[PDB]
This record gives structure tokens, C-alpha cells and sequence, in this order.
């Protein structure tokens, strides 16, 4: 998705609440920063590290199914219509196709005089 | 002898089983006598063999 | 040999008239290349085929013919039918590759002419379609996989149609 | 409070006390396994086994089929004008309908 | 049959008709047998008792047993199978008119497309 | 000179000798099957004469070792 | 031949001793699968029944070998795990796999339906325990619970069709005596009789409906890796319907035809899913959807050529998934976590593992003639001659094929692994001979297909 105009410096204002917004984002940054630092600088680990963030990222998908969709409302039919709909678009359209096939057998041949293969 | 019968004792019934089970299933044509010279298909007359071929 | 028909004879001769140069660089590599490795090539195999002497004939082939159609024993029983089987997917088995020869008869027509293509041969073109419409017609091509039983309802189907169109003109 | 849940702790053979090694503690288990009946099978079921597959014992009349034919072609090309195939297992019918 | 009208109720093999010969060293008998040896290895799972298979030699009570009700079990069962077969074949030939006879034909079938 | 950068290697370059041990091992059989088409003679091509239907293979054409 | 050398395998692990075990039961079944190739393949025109009605001769089912050749795979993998537990919990746990090996080969060689029915629900029973344990994630039990609800929902209605059908005409047995069938007459009471026989193969053939049985299998790991070659095995073990429509209703075609059309759609949908998904098990997982639903296609079409790709697909499938799974399994081992994007890094800590990455990830695709051409391309060449449209959509599957194999390669190729500090020794010996065991078979077919794909071949 783009705009009429690429963001990535437009619409900038230093104030006083923008740069309070910029300390609240380098104090989460630096504190999940120095918890690295301490396991990678040091060579009596040897091993994989967990990483709390990237585990929920995984589970975001794998599980949390069932606790949601508990509000199905009008979106959880549009979505059917997406899914079991055009299974049912290829059924007017295979036995078409078939049912023009089916009458050039019995009258006015169609098939190919050089044709034996299945 | 007794350095190869103590350690080895569970090695010698798996080839063993195979010839238990070689022998077991080919006697089931033995039940199975019926068409070995009627049914003129691989049908022929004996001259010295008996019964054409187990 | 025999069953493959091909092209009688090929001419193949060389002139060689217009310019002197150095011959020719075709025919100095065929005659120089026929004694260096091809001429060790074809001792070698007189010298393998010399020490086998001795060899086994052999059956190769098997008869076994007829012993009662399918489209003359009737009723479910495994006595009768089980013979005749056997002798339907006999015939199928052996026509499936009785039109990869007749097959193989256009394959060797496209190569031996190239620039004639479909304006010569004929011959083996007649013969192709002749083969290919009966074995679509008879031996299934349509109805489903190969079974026995339902091949005398495929020709059934077709006896029906001779006798239905002829009746009306 | 756990009590007694913590006990889990890694573990890894890699080279530590073992040198190199695929099987799980002592040396003269490892050499003779894995190594060995390892590889029997890669030299039996793979190189012995090569020579079977399907060259060697015909396999359900793939090269029978091919003398059989072609003995059948000129046969039925001398004496008879259809070839192979023209009427199959068909010879007087009782009826259809 | 389920109900009896020519062997007699209450048996203890069968009495009446002997003459049928049981089967000697059986497949089926094996397998049996091979219960009575089964039951052998998980009777010392219940009371702990060391190995399965190398442990207590009471086990030939249990193959035995197994063996000896088992063969009277299949003497019932070549029995039992030989009465309804029996029964079956005298009903086709005293009724006759019940049983019919078919043989040879040349029917149309409808045949498969695609 | 540099210490550069380091991979296990002795665990990956001995599966490979490993295996080709194995493989040397039973190319013993690959080279004797090269042999059986050059002394043995392989199959010819002849009409069977009414006598002996099958003995020891039936019907095999191309390499010995089929028979 | 073939039973009774895999029951002798049971007391074989329990009689030797307690620093053995592997050795016994790896070796004596690499020389009984050799036997399997020695006798079975050995037929006629109609290939001929083999003994008594216990266990016959094959017709199209090179499939057997299959299993005799992931009988000794099954337990090469496994050698990673179990090993941290008790000694008799080691014994236990490959007889199961022995069991499911007894029940397995029975299945593919009896000709019966009434018999192979109590064969065909059998295989469940170990590899329910299978599950159920050993299982180093939780929801053991939302996939063990529908790792039967879904296949025995579906299948105990084939006691009320196969009975009904052998009460009517004369009896199924041998399947050989099977000529006594007549064609269907096609009404509405014939609706349900036709609907018993496909829907117990309908779950075990994943659909795009009532398909969700086979992900909650393979994600929720079993036993390492070697057990999820069995849950391979028990897709490609219904295989009755080869059997099934080809005999009982061959008449019966049109109420197959809806049937199609939700495979159809088992395929870009099941497809879409399979790009942006998280674990690396479930990539192969839904896989392993679509390439098995290119099956349930060929067989309700029930043209000659369209078997031949059916039975190619079944062999195909049944040692490309396995050894994907291996790969899975062996990065499993190692970083013990089965996302896809933490666990990245090839050729620079895996050298020699990566070539068997490429090797596995490129046969889903179609290679030169290896099986996988002979499987996938067979299909869709016999689905052109049942309709016009089908390679329309068949043709986009073909670009989605690769978005499973390249994006599996691609976020594995990248050589960062920052966060990890693990997996020291690439490969161990019995780990790179894993990877070799299944794709050398499939380049030896490459010579020879003939002991790949024949239903009268």
C-alpha cells in the first residue's frame, strides 16, 4: 500500500511530546539490548538463546485459534463466501465443459483419429 | 566355542526366521493341489517327472 | 529386420570436383578414424563374441493359445471366467506395443525423407490411422481402466450402433 | 513454586569425551555400529541391490512382449490384410438385443 | 442351526457324531498354544517377579492349559461348521423346486464413458 | 596469516570417507558385473525348437546375471 | 517369507542386552528388506496370487518396498531421542514400530477387503501411543484425540458397507474371484453406499475438507522425526482406493465429480497457507496436503493412464516428505525449536547437510525423470483428457510447488545466525546417511520406473 506521497521523512516536528516519544522508544530498546550483550559476550554458554519475542511470534499462528474467533459477526461470512464459494464456481464450469464433450462422442465426432492414449 | 556362544545368541534367530518362514509358507501349496495339469494354459504331459512341477 | 520395413537401399557417393584444396576434411577423418580406435573396437568384439562357444537356446517365446473367448462363457464362476481373463489381458498387453511398432514405422518416415514430410510416403500413414481408430474403438481408449468383464459391454456398444443405423437406411 | 520441576539440562556428545563419535558414550560400541552395519546396508540393500530393481528378471513381460509382437506382425501381414487389430476376442455373438 | 433336531442337547464334544478327525499340529492350534505361552510372560508383570521369560517354570501349566480346552474348542468348531454344511446340502436336495440353475449367456451391459 | 573463520569439518569430512568405504567395499561386484558381459556370453536371438520349454531361467534375454 | 521374520524382530530387541539394542534391530531388518525385493516382483500378465487368503501377491504395489524400506529408517532418526530415558522405554518403543511394521506389510499384501479392513484400522492403535508420548511440545492430546476422531468417523462406516455388499454378491475375499460385481444402478439409496466406501479414505487422502487431521500430526512431533516417516506411511496405507473404485462401482462416476472439485481446491488453497506459515514442520505438513491430493484426482477420474501416475505419486511422495522430515528433524535436534526463521544458517555451519537440502527441496519440483515427473506430469497430462479447464488451475500449482522447496531453502540460506550459539558438529555420521537413504532409492529409479508405476504396465 503507497499514498500520493512516499512517507519516510514527511511530516516532522521536534515540540516537546515528540521528544519525550523518542526516550520512551530508546529505553525499551537499550534495556532488551544489555540482556543480549550479557548472554552473547561470553564463551560459557554454547547454545541457541530463547528470546521471549520470538516465541510469542510463533505461537501467534501455531496456537491462539480457538480462544479467538469468538465474535464471528458478518466478517466471518464474507470470508466463507472466499473459501466454499469457488468450489462451487468450478461445478458450472467442469460440467460444461463435459456436457460439450459428452454429445460430440455420440453425434458429430469430434476426437482425433490419431488419438489411443488414455 | 564359549567366547561365541555367550555373546552371540539373539544374532542367530533373525537369519533363522527367515528360513522358518521360507519353509512354512511355500508348504501352503501343498493345500493347493487343485489345477497343476487341468487348464490348458501351462499344461503338459509328463514323461518322467511326476506331476510337472511343485 | 523382417517386421521393420524402412527404406529399401541409400546411395550415399561422394564426387568431388569443383576446387583442389586439401581433398576433403569429411573424408580424411572417416578413413583416418576407421583404423585408429574403430578397427580395435571391432576386434575386440570378434574376440569376446569367439569365447563364449558354447550357448543355450532356449524357449524365449511361450504359446499358449485361445482356451475359450471371453464373449462365450457366461455366469460368475471362477472356473470359467478366470481363463478367459487371462486371455483378454494377454491380447491387451501385446497391443499396446503391436501400435508402438507401427508407431516406430512413422518415426522412421519423418527422419529418412525430412523435406517431404506428408507430400511421400502414405503408406505408413494409412496404416497408423487404421490401427489407432480400432484400438479406440475396441480395446477400451475410453472405457475406464482395463478390465475383461466390461470389454464385451464395449463391444456391445458398438454392435448396437451397426444395427441400429444400417435397420434405418 | 516448583519444587522438584527443575531438572531439565543441555546436553550434547559433539566431541567432548568422545573424539569423534555418532553413537551416545563408549568408543568400542560406537566403531562397530555405526560405522559398520551403518554402511553394510549401504553396500547390500543400494550396490548389491542395484543389480534387481527391476533389470535382470524380465519384470511382468516387458521384453517378452517385444518378441511375441513382432513374430504376430509378419505373420498376419502376409496372409491377412487387417493388421493386429480389427475385430478383438469377438466371434459370433449370440445376439445383442 | 441354533436349535437342535438331530444331535442331542447337552454335550460334552459331540457323542453322537465322532467320526470327523480333528486336525494335528494346527496353525490354529499355534496360536493358542502361543496364548498359553503370552500368558505365561504377563503373569509375572502382576506380581514382580524377575524376567518374563527366564523367570518362574510354572508356565508349562499355563500352555498346557491352553492347549488341552483349546483342542476341545476346535472340536466343536470343526463340528458345528460340519452340521450347518450338513443341513444345508439335504435342504437343496429333498426341496429341489427352491434351487435354480443358470449357466452360458450373451447379455448387453451399459458401458463406462471417460 | 590469519586464524579465519572456523567450521567443525572433522565430523563432516569423515561421514564422507565413511561412506565411500562402503561403497568401495561393494564396487568389488560392480567390477566383477562388467566382467560377466565380457567372458559370459549375454543372450542371441533364435526360434525354440520343441523340447525344453524352461531350464534354470525361462525366459531371459540380455546379461547373465538375469539368468 | 515376508511374516514371520518381522515378528521375530519382537523378541530380538527384549533377549539382547542393555548396551545393544540399535545394533540388533537396525541390521537384521536391512537384510529381510532385501528378501522383499528378491520375490515379490516376480509376476505375469495378471499377476497370480501367492498362497492362502492370510496374506497374497502384489498387483500394483511396489508401495510394500516402501515400507521395508523405512524399515530400518524408522529407527536411524530416533537414535537422537529415547536415548536420555530408561533402558526398557528404549525396548518398548521400537517394538510399536515393529508392530506398526507387522500391520503395515499385511495391509499392502493381502487381496481382501473384509480382512484388510481390521488391518486398515490397526495401524492406528500404535501409532496412537506413538503420539501420545514422547511429545517434547503440549496439545499431545488435540492430536491425538483427532488423530482417530477424524480417521474412525470416517471408517466405521465400511462395516456397514462392505458387509452389505458381500451379503448381496456372492463375497469380496480375494479380489481375484471380485467379477461378480455388477454396475450400480445409480439412485439415491445408492447414494450412501457408494459415500462409506470414500469418506475412510476421504481423511487418511487429505481433502481441502476434513483435512486438518494431518497438521496437528506432523506439527506436535511424536518421536523426533523417525515416527513422522510412519505418519507418511499411513497416507499412502489407504490405499484401497485403487482397489475400491476400480471393482465395487465402476459405473459410478458422477457422484465423484463433486468430489474432484474439492481436491481442486485442495490445491492453490492448501497451497497459500503453506508460504507464510511459521514452523518448519508445518511447511512440509501442508505440503504433503497438496501432493497427495494430486492422488485423490487421478483415481476418481479411472483412466489407464491416470493410475499410472496415481501409483508413481504414492512411491514419490513416500520418500521426498520422509526425507524432508529428516531435515526438519535434524534441525530439530539441534536449535530445539522448530521455527523456520530463528533457525537459520546453511553451508556456513552446515557444509555437506545443505547439498541433501537441495537435493530434497528440488524433487518436490519437477527434476529430470527421477519419480516425481513420472508422478506429477502423468496426472496432469490424464485430467486434460477428462476436462479442457483442469491445467488452468493445475498450471498455477506448478509455481506454488516451488514457493514450498525454495522458501524452505531461502530462509535457511541466509548466513547470520546471530542468536545462535548451538550446533557445533554439522552432521554425525548416521545423520548424513539418513539423508542419502532416501534420495539414492529415487536415482536408482531413474534407470528403471517400471518398479515405480504398474497397474498393467
Amino acid at each position: 500500500x503507497x499514498x500520493x506521497x512516499x512517507x519516510x521523512x514527511x511530516x516532522x516536528x521536534x515540540x516537546x511530546x515528540x521528544x519525550x516519544x523518542q526516550a520512551e522508544r530508546l529505553a525499551i530498546r537499550s534495556r532488551l539490548k544489555r540482556e543480549y550483550q550479557l548472554q552473547y559476550y561470553d564463551p560459557s554458554r554454547r547454545g541457541v538463546i530463547e528470546d521471549p519475542a520470538l516465541v510469542r511470534w510463533t505461537y501467534a499462528r501455531s496456537a491462539n485459534i480457538y480462544p479467538n474467533f469468538r465474535p464471528n459477526t458478518k466478517t466471518s461470512l464474507l470470508g466463507a463466501l472466499f473459501g466454499i464459494g469457488p468450489l462451487v464456481f468450478w461445478y458450472y464450469v467442469f460440467k460444461t465443459d463435459r456436457d460439450r464433450k459428452e454429445k460430440l462422442i455420440q453425434e458429430g465426432k469430434l476426437d482425433r483419429t490419431f488419438n489411443i492414449s488414455y | 566355542l564359549l567366547q561365541v556362544v555367550r555373546d552371540h545368541w539373539v544374532h542367530v534367530l533373525v537369519p533363522m526366521g527367515f528360513v522358518f518362514g521360507y519353509y512354512l509358507d511355500r508348504k501352503n501349496d501343498e493345500k493347493l493341489t487343485a489345477f497343476r495339469n487341468k487348464s490348458l494354459l501351462y499344461k503338459r504331459e509328463l514323461k518322467p517327472n511326476e506331476e510337472v512341477t511343485w | 529386420x523382417x517386421x521393420x520395413x524402412x527404406x529399401x537401399x541409400x546411395x550415399x557417393x561422394x564426387x568431388x570436383x569443383x576446387x583442389x584444396x586439401x581433398x576433403x576434411x569429411x573424408x580424411x577423418x572417416x578413413x583416418x578414424x576407421x583404423x585408429x580406435x574403430x578397427x580395435x573396437x571391432x576386434x575386440x568384439x570378434x574376440x569376446x563374441x569367439x569365447x563364449x562357444x558354447x550357448x543355450x537356446x532356449x524357449x524365449x517365446x511361450x504359446x499358449x493359445x485361445x482356451x475359450x473367448x471371453x464373449x462365450x462363457c457366461q455366469e460368475k464362476d471362477v472356473l470359467c471366467m478366470f481363463e478367459a481373463e487371462m486371455q483378454w489381458r494377454r491380447d491387451y498387453k501385446v497391443d499396446q506395443e503391436i501400435v508402438n511398432i507401427i508407431q516406430e514405422r512413422l518415426k522412421a518416415c519423418q527422419q529418412r525423407e525430412g523435406e517431404s514430410h506428408r507430400q511421400n510416403c502414405a503408406k505408413e500413414l494409412e496404416q497408423f490411422t487404421q490401427v489407432v481408430k480400432a484400438y479406440q474403438d475396441r480395446y477400451x481408449x475410453x472405457x475406464x481402466x482395463x478390465x475383461x468383464x466390461x470389454x464385451x459391454x464395449x463391444x456391445x456398444x458398438x454392435x448396437x450402433x451397426x444395427x441400429x443405423x444400417x435397420x434405418x437406411x | 513454586r516448583w519444587q522438584e520441576d527443575p531438572e531439565p539440562e543441555d546436553e550434547n556428545l559433539y566431541e567432548k569425551n568422545p573424539d569423534s563419535h555418532g553413537y551416545d558414550k563408549d568408543p568400542a560400541v560406537d566403531i562397530w555400529n555405526m560405522r559398520v552395519v551403518f554402511f553394510f546396508g549401504f553396500s547390500i540393500v543400494l550396490v548389491l541391490g542395484s543389480t534387481f530393481v527391476a533389470y535382470l528378471p524380465d519384470y511382468r513381460m516387458q521384453e517378452w512382449a517385444r518378441r511375441e509382437a513382432e513374430r504376430l506382425v509378419k505373420y498376419r501381414e502376409a496372409h491377412g490384410l487387417p493388421i493386429m487389430e480389427s475385430n478383438c476376442f469377438d466371434p459370433s455373438k449370440i445376439q445383442l438385443p | 442351526x441354533x436349535x437342535x433336531x438331530x444331535x442331542x442337547x447337552x454335550x460334552x464334544x459331540x457323542x453322537x457324531x465322532x467320526x470327523x478327525x480333528x486336525x494335528x499340529x494346527x496353525p490354529r492350534l499355534a496360536f493358542v498354544g502361543f496364548l498359553g505361552y503370552c500368558s505365561g510372560l504377563i503373569d509375572n508383570a502382576i506380581r514382580r517377579r524377575p524376567v518374563l521369560l527366564a523367570g518362574l517354570h510354572r508356565q508349562l501349566l499355563y500352555i498346557t492349559s491352553f492347549v488341552f480346552v483349546g483342542y476341545y474348542l476346535l472340536k466343536r468348531q470343526d463340528y458345528m461348521y460340519a452340521v450347518r454344511d450338513h443341513d444345508m446340502f439335504s435342504y437343496i436336495k429333498s426341496h429341489x423346486x427352491x434351487x435354480x440353475x443358470x449357466x452360458x449367456x450373451x447379455x448387453x451391459x451399459x458401458x463406462x464413458x471417460x | 596469516r590469519l586464524f579465519i573463520i572456523k567450521p567443525s569439518g572433522f565430523y563432516d569430512k569423515r561421514f564422507l570417507k565413511l561412506l565411500r568405504f562402503y561403497i568401495l567395499l561393494t564396487g568389488i561386484p560392480v567390477a566383477i558385473g562388467i566382467t560377466l558381459i565380457n567372458v559370459x556370453x549375454x543372450x542371441x536371438x533364435x526360434x525354440x525348437x520343441x523340447x525344453x520349454x524352461x531350464x534354470x531361467x525361462x525366459x531371459x534375454x540380455x546379461x547373465x546375471x538375469x539368468x | 517369507k515376508y511374516i514371520i521374520p518381522t515378528i521375530m524382530l519382537m523378541p530380538l530387541t527384549w533377549l539382547s542386552k542393555n548396551n545393544m539394542i540399535w545394533v540388533n534391530s537396525t541390521a537384521h531388518s536391512l537384510l529381510i528388506s532385501f528378501t522383499s525385493l528378491l520375490l515379490m516382483n516376480q509376476f505375469g500378465d495378471n499377476s497370480l496370487n501367492f498362497s492362502l487368503l492370510f496374506f497374497s501377491d502384489s498387483l500394483s504395489t511396489p508401495l510394500l518396498i516402501l515400507t521395508m524400506w523405512l524399515l530400518p529408517l524408522m529407527l536411524m532418526a530416533s537414535q537422537h531421542h529415547l536415548s536420555k530415558e530408561n533402558l526398557t522405554r528404549k525396548k518398548l518403543f521400537i517394538t510399536m514400530l515393529i508392530s506398526l511394521q507387522l500391520f503395515l506389510i499385511m495391509t499392502f499384501t493381502a487381496m481382501e477387503l473384509i480382512l484388510f479392513y481390521i488391518l486398515f484400522e490397526a495401524t492406528l492403535v500404535p501409532t496412537l501411543i506413538i503420539i501420545t508420548r514422547w511429545g517434547n511440545q503440549t496439545e499431545r492430546l488435540n492430536a491425538g484425540l483427532y488423530f482417530l476422531f477424524y480417521t474412525l468417523a470416517g471408517s466405521l462406516p465400511l462395516l456397514v458397507a462392505l458387509i452389505y455388499i458381500q451379503n448381496t454378491v456372492g463375497s469380496l475375499n480375494f479380489l481375484m474371484l471380485q467379477y461378480w460385481v455388477q454396475p450400480v444402478h445409480n439412485s439415491w439409496s445408492n447414494v450412501f453406499m457408494w459415500l462409506a466406501c470414500m469418506m475412510a479414505f476421504m481423511v487418511k487422502m487429505p481433502l481441502y475438507g476434513l483435512h486438518l487431521w494431518l497438521p496437528k500430526a506432523h506439527v506436535e512431533a511424536p518421536i523426533a522425526g523417525s515416527m513422522v516417516l510412519a505418519a507418511v506411511l499411513l497416507k499412502l496405507g489407504g490405499y484401497g482406493m485403487l482397489r475400491i473404485t476400480l471393482i465395487l462401482n465402476p459405473m459410478t462416476d458422477f457422484m465423484a465429480y463433486p468430489f474432484i472439485m474439492l481436491s481442486l481446491w485442495g490445491m492453490i488453497m492448501t497451497s497459500s497457507i503453506c508460504l507464510r506459515q511459521t514452523d518448519l514442520k508445518s511447511l512440509i505438513a501442508y505440503s504433503s496436503v497438496s501432493h497427495m491430493a494430486l492422488v485423490i484426482v487421478a483415481i476418481l477420474i479411472q483412466t489407464p493412464w491416470s493410475y499410472m501416475g496415481a501409483t508413481a505419486l504414492m512411491i514419490a511422495h513416500g520418500l521426498t516428505s520422509s526425507m524432508l522430515f529428516c531435515l526438519a528433524n535434524s534441525n530439530y535436534e539441534r536449535i530445539h525449536s522448530r521455527t523456520m526463521i530463528l533457525a537459520r544458517g546453511l553451508q556456513t555451519l552446515l557444509p555437506l547437510m545443505a547439498t541433501w537440502w537441495l537435493l530434497a527441496s528440488l524433487t518436490n519440483l519437477a527434476l529430470p525423470p527421477t519419480i516425481n515427473l513420472i508422478g506429477e506430469l502423468f496426472v496432469v497430462m490424464s485430467t486434460f483428457s477428462w476436462s479442457n479447464i483442469t491445467i488452468i488451475l493445475m498450471g498455477v500449482n506448478m509455481v506454488i510447488t516451488a514457493l514450498y522447496s525454495l522458501y524452505m531453502l531461502i530462509m535457511t540460506q541466509r548466513g547470520k545466525y546471530t542468536y545462535h550459539i548451538n550446533n557445533i558438529s554439522p552432521s554425525f555420521t548416521r545423520e548424513n546417511a539418513l539423508m542419502s537413504l532416501h534420495i539414492l532409492p529415487l536415482l536408482l529409479l531413474t534407470l528403471n520406473p517400471k518398479i515405480i508405476l504398474g497397474p498393467l504396465y
